[PDB]
């Protein structure tokens, strides 16, 4: 059970590494600092869609 | 008036001819290079984000 726990902890640290390091040109996505960002899709101002990354 | 010392028609034709030649050079450079952003003068923010990507 301890031997299995070793790979559980290695994989759990793997999830936290994915969350903290995944980025789009340095803009971290999966660690929760992205929050909600609005993407302007339209020829006039005020037409944007809210993307939420958790 | 018909005058010989000035040609505004030729001046205008030259202006659009250089405008078309500059666009011709830009497109030729994008085709050979394979990139639409060869300099910051093309799209500055695209150059920075593309360089960081």
């Amino acid at each position: 059970r301890v031997a299995i726990q070793e790979e559980i902890t290695a994989l759990n640290d793997e999830l936290n590494r994915i969350a903290e390091t995944t980025s789009f040109g340095g803009n971290k996505l999966l660690n929760g600092t992205f929050s909600t960002k609005s993407f302007q899709i339209g020829a006039d101002n005020g037409e944007a869609v809210m993307l939420t990354l958790k | 008036a018909v005058n010989v010392n000035t040609n505004v028609a030729a001046m205008t034709a030259q202006r659009y001819l250089t405008g078309a030649t500059n666009a011709q050079q830009t497109s030729m450079e994008r085709l050979s290079s394979g990139f639409k952003i060869n300099s910051a003068k093309d799209d500055a923010a695209g150059l920075q984000i593309s360089n960081r990507l």
